[PDB]
């Protein structure tokens, strides 16, 4: 049964990893881009939310 | 699903009758029921309405005291008791089911109908265009409709309905709430409106598309239908 | 040899750890400390959904952002209309021990399961006016913890035995079997592109699988106890998990590492549900101490607190348009916040 | 105010609420129990006898209903579950009582049963939940003790210094040795139970066989002094 | 003595009742919010005590003078002379509810709901108001409307509910005696509490009723005016002892009150 684990670990290890700072920058960019389309972030005026 | 009804015949003036609608093939107890009558050469008119649980009962302004409606779930049938039959009650009466929840499609199924022969306020009025419109296989139609009062509500729903009656059996539902296509109808049919003016469009006519097209409003009781237009 | 295989596996794990350490040069907090904090967030309850008899374990939103489904230990599924607090359906179940539910993206089917080891699929749009069972799926040995819909004919389930499976609905036979876990699986989340999914298990590990090929891609081991919740970032390149060690964590697939940990010295109880916001700026987490917190997903500080329940919070969900959140607890009450 | 189609969605919701209230009335009058024990212990015979006297390939739960003195009882056991228990035991934090059946004629697997009893008694989610423990297979214990083929002192050294308590009441009347052995086993379990009771829940011991017909009565009595205690706590009396 | 002992007694009663009988209302509300039917009875009892305390200031003025409108006099007299029986009826209801809960568990679940509790509360309110409405529709003369209504209000307003509560608490004690989970100290505490409730009720409400019967007996077959006036002051410590015993001896109600005070 150890052969399957060894093969799975070998398959997992052969991948390409980007820098962590690039991932952080991408998450920040996604957060900044969709800033106006988030009612929880910016409280929508009490004339458009259906839960008034 | 099916709906078989019986109890019609010739009645002298001043008599009484009891119409019955036998239901089989679906959950009767969770549905509301209506009676709709049609004159031999005229349009449809609403008669009465019973609710699931028999909580709300409505009648038309013409038969408010004469007619009585009732149901019994265990026997799975529906009754309508009529008294003091005049000469203006000669029509073919129908049995239609309707359910009501968010996203439901009322008036989905219609029964066969029963015949009946008798020997001799500020309600919304809906206006139809000229009855006829000559057509050919292969082209489009632009049936129109009009209303006295706007049918748009604060919820955002426009309560307009469309029905098609073939030269044979009972009418079938086509469009409900002015934008939705019923189950089983092809994609050729489409509907649109603007609150007081409405239209129905058929993209490519076929041989089975002939008949008479009717309208309805469901904003408030009583429900008015309209004259209807014929495609030949 | 078994010893040789174990030594090779240990060496390969050491190599993977060395690669992960080498690929890290900066922390998320260091990059994000030059960004204005969101500030205090005031979310207020708008409606209360009553009618359940016992504690609530599961809840899912509809695509239309107006309908709801909830599961309770009394053996019922209730479909709510959030705008008007009306009840549309009430489905009684054969087994009273249900701890999962899901709404299909089309809105025509729902699913449920639990200690009976069966995933049941219900049909909502029939010629008759009732709701009836469409198919019961069998083949799992242990209890079922989660289930999600890919389309109208494919479903994914996670069970008590260390196994996740992909099913066909027209024919009840399985299509693929996902193996590799050691303990019970308790969480499941699909990607936005419906090509990959993640699962959290009791062995303090998380894995990512591919639906077509049917093999494990990457593994993540950062926690110290069981993982009870999992969710996807809207981008599709990150996921966040909650555990019983009173900590939340955020991972990333491209870097294959951990970015931030959301913890406080006052909180001792473990988390039970994790859900993101539409933009990913806020992370909402439920806790065992009868309260649900709100975190800033970029700076790792407590933005706000929701406290309206008298018992532990079991489920939490955010709608598609991001206009509201829903919270269910063991007090048999559902609350919509805004 | 509201449109016609929408004052017909309220009526449907009200009907659903009426059905829910009826279901609640039915729900509040049923007491739920969880049956738990090892595979060696004869809980299957107990449940078969209960099903016979009173009232599907890899299914994970089984349900049995029985009624005594016009009150309803539901019993559940787990068939297809794995060895782990700490996860699905959370769903049983509102049951009336937990029935723990343990074999008493083994002398070899008794320590495992005692460890399982401590795991159950000290669970975080299983607090304020009472436990009724059944010491099954008394006939085998009596026969084995009378025969003398195998001893008990070897497995438990402290048996030599143990003496029969003065509160022992042997109803039928039998040999002192079997009474001493079974009371020693009960005392071990009771010491484990009352080590850290803290007064929030109790443990009810019983000696029984699988074919006995009086198990339902014992369960009924225990559930009555558990409901009585909870009502004492709730109604501001203690 | 009407200008010395009453005013002093009523001053303390007014000073202490208003704070005490107000947190009791909130505790009862917290109890009913958790689907407990004892909260309904506690709420109604607290409401009756609060109303009787509110109608007291006017009688303090007469205590200062040993004459402001016959309608107002009747309005402030009837709801002062008919607030001794509503509390007694609600105490009897609480005792019967506890007996049903403890002595007969696994039975009579239909009588242990909020709906039946509020129905019984409305029924008892209506009966108390209607039955004692005869004055609506205390002088030197006797032998008249006070000749048998003074003998009925002692045997139906005092002796019946007191006997009912005595029987209920004795049954509760007998049922508790046979339990195996409860220890001896808890049983002693329960016995002390039950005896305390019965004793305080009897001590507060007996002297006035025995004096009434003694006075009314001679009318069909001075000292009475001296002693009688004072006993009307003694039958007021109930509005102070009742909230204490039913909302402050326990721990849950005290914790709820403390949490409410902290939140407010």
């Amino acid at each position: 049964q150890a052969r399957k684990l060894v093969e799975q670990l070998k398959m997992e290890a052969n991948i390409d990893r980007i820098k962590v700072s690039k991932a952080a920058a991408d998450l920040m960019a996604y957060c900044e881009a969709h800033a106006k389309e988030d009612p929880l972030l910016t409280p929508v005026p009490a004339s458009e939310n259906p839960f008034r | 699903v099916q709906l078989v009804e019986s109890g019609g015949g010739l009645v002298q003036p001043g008599g009484s009758r009891k119409l019955s609608c036998s239901a089989s093939g679906f959950a009767f107890s969770s549905f509301g029921m209506h009676w709709v009558r049609q004159a031999p050469e005229k349009g449809l008119e609403w008669v009465a309405y019973i609710s699931s649980g028999s909580g709300t009962i409505y009648y038309a302004d013409t038969v408010k005291g004469r007619f009585t409606i009732s149901r019994d779930d265990p026997k799975n049938t529906l009754f309508l008791q009529m008294t003091s039959l005049r000469s203006e009650d000669t029509a073919m009466y129908y049995c239609v089911r309707s359910i009501y929840y968010y996203g439901s499609s009322p008036f989905d199924f219609w029964g066969q109908g029963t015949t009946l022969t008798v020997s001799a306020s500020a309600d919304i009025v809906m206006t139809q265009a000229t009855s006829s419109v000559p057509v050919t296989p292969g082209e489009s139609v632009s049936i129109s409709c009009r209303s006295s009062k706007s049918l748009l509500h604060s919820n955002g729903n426009t309560y307009l309905y469309w029905f098609l009656q073939r030269p044979g059996q009972s009418p079938q539902l086509l469009i409900y709430r002015m934008s939705n296509l019923a189950s089983g109808v092809p994609d050729r049919f489409s509907g649109s409106g603007s609150g007081t003016a409405f239209t129905l469009t058929i993209s490519r006519l076929e041989a089975e598309d002939v008949g008479v097209y009717y309208c309805m409003q469901h904003l408030e009781y009583p429900l008015t239908f309209g004259a209807g237009t014929k495609l030949e | 040899e078994l010893d040789q295989l174990r030594q090779e596996a240990e060496q390969l794990k050491n190599q993977i750890r060395d690669a992960r350490k080498a690929c890290a040069d900066a922390t998320l907090s260091q990059i994000t400390n030059n960004i204005d904090p969101v500030g205090r967030i005031q979310m207020r309850t708008r409606r209360t959904l009553r009618g359940h008899l016992a504690k609530i374990y599961a809840m899912h939103w509809g695509t239309d952002s107006r309908l709801l489904v909830s599961a309770s230990q009394d053996g019922k599924l209730i479909i709510w209309d959030s705008y008007t607090t009306n009840k549309v359906h009430a489905i009684p179940l054969r087994s009273s021990w249900v701890m999962t539910c899901a709404y299909a993206p089309s809105g025509n089917y729902v699913a449920c399961g639990g200690l009976d080891n069966i995933c049941s699929i219900y049909n909502l749009k029939t010629r008759e006016g009732n709701v009836r069972v469409s198919r019961e799926l069998a083949g799992h040995t242990g209890y079922l913890s989660c289930c999600r819909f890919l389309d109208d004919n494919q479903i994914v389930t996670s069970s008590g035995d260390t196994t996740c499976a992909l099913w066909d609905i027209e024919t009840g036979q399985q299509t693929t079997t996902f193996t590799g876990h050691t303990g019970d699986v308790m969480s499941l989340s699909l990607a936005p592109d419906t090509r990959l999914f993640v699962s959290g298990a009791c062995d303090a590990s998380a894995k990512l699988w591919d639906v077509r090929e049917g093999m494990c891609r990457q593994t993540f081991t950062g926690h110290e106890s069981d993982i009870n919740a999992i969710c996807f970032f809207p981008n599709g390149n990150a996921f966040a998990t909650g555990s019983d060690d009173a900590t939340c964590r955020l991972f990333d697939l491209r870097a294959d590492q951990e970015l931030m940990t959301y913890s406080h010295d006052n909180i001792i109880c473990g988390i039970t549900s994790v859900s993101f916001s539409k933009s990913g700026r806020l992370l909402l987490a439920g806790y065992d101490d009868f309260n649900c917190n709100v975190w800033d997903a970029l700076k790792a500080d407590r933005a706000g607190v929701l406290a309206g329940h008298d018992n532990r919070v079991s489920c939490l969900g955010v709608t598609d348009d991001g206009m509201a959140v829903a919270t269910g607890s063991w007090d048999s009450f559902l609350k919509i916040w805004n | 105010t509201l449109s016609a189609e929408d004052k017909a969605a309220v009526e449907r919701s009200k009907m659903i609420e009426k059905q829910l209230q009826k279901d609640k009335q039915v729900y509040r009058a049923t007491h739920r129990l969880l049956l738990l024990g090892a595979d060696n212990s004869g809980k299957s015979t107990i449940v078969k006898q209960m099903r016979i006297y009173h009232v599907v390939k890899t299914s994970g739960i089984f349900e049995t209903k029985f009624q005594v003195d016009k009150v309803n009882f539901h019993m559940f056991d787990v068939g297809a579950q794995r060895d782990e228990r700490r996860k699905w035991i959370q769903c049983f934090n509102d049951v009336t009582a937990i029935i723990f059946v343990v074999d008493s004629s083994d002398y070899n697997r008794l320590q495992e049963a005692l460890n399982d009893f401590k795991s159950i008694w000290n669970n975080r989610w299983l607090r304020t939940i009472s436990v009724i423990l059944f010491l099954n297979k008394q006939d085998l214990l009596a026969e084995k003790v009378l025969a003398g083929k195998s001893k008990i002192e070897d497995y438990f050294p402290e048996f030599a210094r143990y003496t029969t308590p003065e509160d022992a009441t042997p109803e039928p009347g039998e040999d002192p040795r079997v009474t001493r052995a079974k009371y020693f086993i009960r005392d071990e379990f009771l010491r484990i139970s009352t080590a850290s009771g803290d007064g929030r829940h109790y443990c009810y011991p019983h000696f029984t066989c699988s074919v006995d017909t009086e198990n339902a009565r014992r369960i009924f009595n225990d559930c009555r002094d558990i409901i009585q205690r909870m009502h004492l706590r709730q109604y501001e009396l203690l | 003595v009407d200008h010395l002992f009453p005013p002093s007694l009523y001053i303390f009663v007014i000073g202490v009742g208003l704070p005490t009988n107000c947190l009791a209302l909130w505790a009862a509300y917290r109890q009913v919010q958790q689907r407990n039917e004892l909260g309904v009875y506690l709420m109604n009892l607290s409401i009756a005590d609060l109303l009787y305390i509110c109608t007291l200031p006017l009688w303090v003025d007469y205590f200062l003078h040993h004459i402001h409108g016959p309608g107002s006099c009747k309005l402030f007299g009837f709801i002062f002379y008919t607030n001794i029986y509503i509390s007694i009826a609600f105490l009897c209801c609480i005792s019967v509810d506890r007996y049903l809960a403890v002595a007969h568990p696994l039975r009579f679940a239909r009588l242990r709901r909020v709906k039946t509790a509020v129905a019984v509360s409305s029924v008892v309110w209506a009966t108390e108001l209607g039955a004692n409405s005869a004055p609506l529709f205390e002088k030197f003369p006797m032998e008249g409307w006070v000749a048998w209504m003074n003998l009925y209000r002692v045997f139906v307003g005092f002796l019946f509910p007191w006997a009912l509560m005595l029987l209920s608490y004795r049954g509760i004690l007998r049922a508790v005696r046979g339990s195996v989970s409860t220890e001896r100290q808890e049983k002693a505490k329960i016995k002390r509490l039950a005896l305390s409730l019965i004793a305080i009720v009897l001590v507060c409400f007996a002297p006035y009723h025995v004096l009434l019967l003694s006075r009314s007996a001679i009318y069909l077959g001075e000292r009475v005016f001296s002693a009688y006036h004072s006993s009307l002051a003694f039958t007021s410590l109930n509005c102070v002892a009742d909230p204490i015993l039913y909302c402050l001896v326990n721990e849950g109600a005290r914790s709820d009150v403390a949490k409410a005070l902290h939140n407010l």
